[PDB]
């Protein structure tokens, strides 16, 4: 599973403002081997820029530009971390 | 609209297996 022992981090996964980069963490040695699936959605775009890492923890990060909350499901091996689904509400940048 | 990337957890280094010999 790992879902049931992952412990991530999220400066920007619990709040983010258009023109700043947003990222997280999955912080899950312990699951050992185990991808993990992540993804958005949303009437809007984004830079999405993970890099594996032997530690398990997947650091991955992003600049929005488009206001608005994003659903972003994180489950392992298909299941469902603490708070799988954790939107984002996005505010304007600086113009 | 649909986007997203999949991963791939895994140990470093290896490990040595039980003492079995």
């Amino acid at each position: 599973g790992g879902a049931h022992k992952v412990r991530a981090g999220g400066p920007g996964l619990e709040r983010a403002e258009a023109g700043v980069p947003a990222e997280f963490s999955i912080w899950t040695r312990e699951a050992g081997a185990g991808g993990l699936a992540i993804a958005v959605e949303g009437p809007s775009k984004a830079e999405i820029s993970f890099e594996d890492r032997k530690d398990g923890s997947c650091g991955v990060a992003y600049v929005v530009q488009e206001p608005g909350d994003y659903e972003v499901s994180v489950k392992f091996n298909e299941e469902h971390i603490p708070d799988s689904p954790f939107v984002v509400p996005v505010a304007s940048p600086s113009g | 609209w649909k986007v997203g990337f999949f991963k791939r957890n895994r140990p470093p280094l290896e490990e040595d297996d039980e003492e079995g010999e």
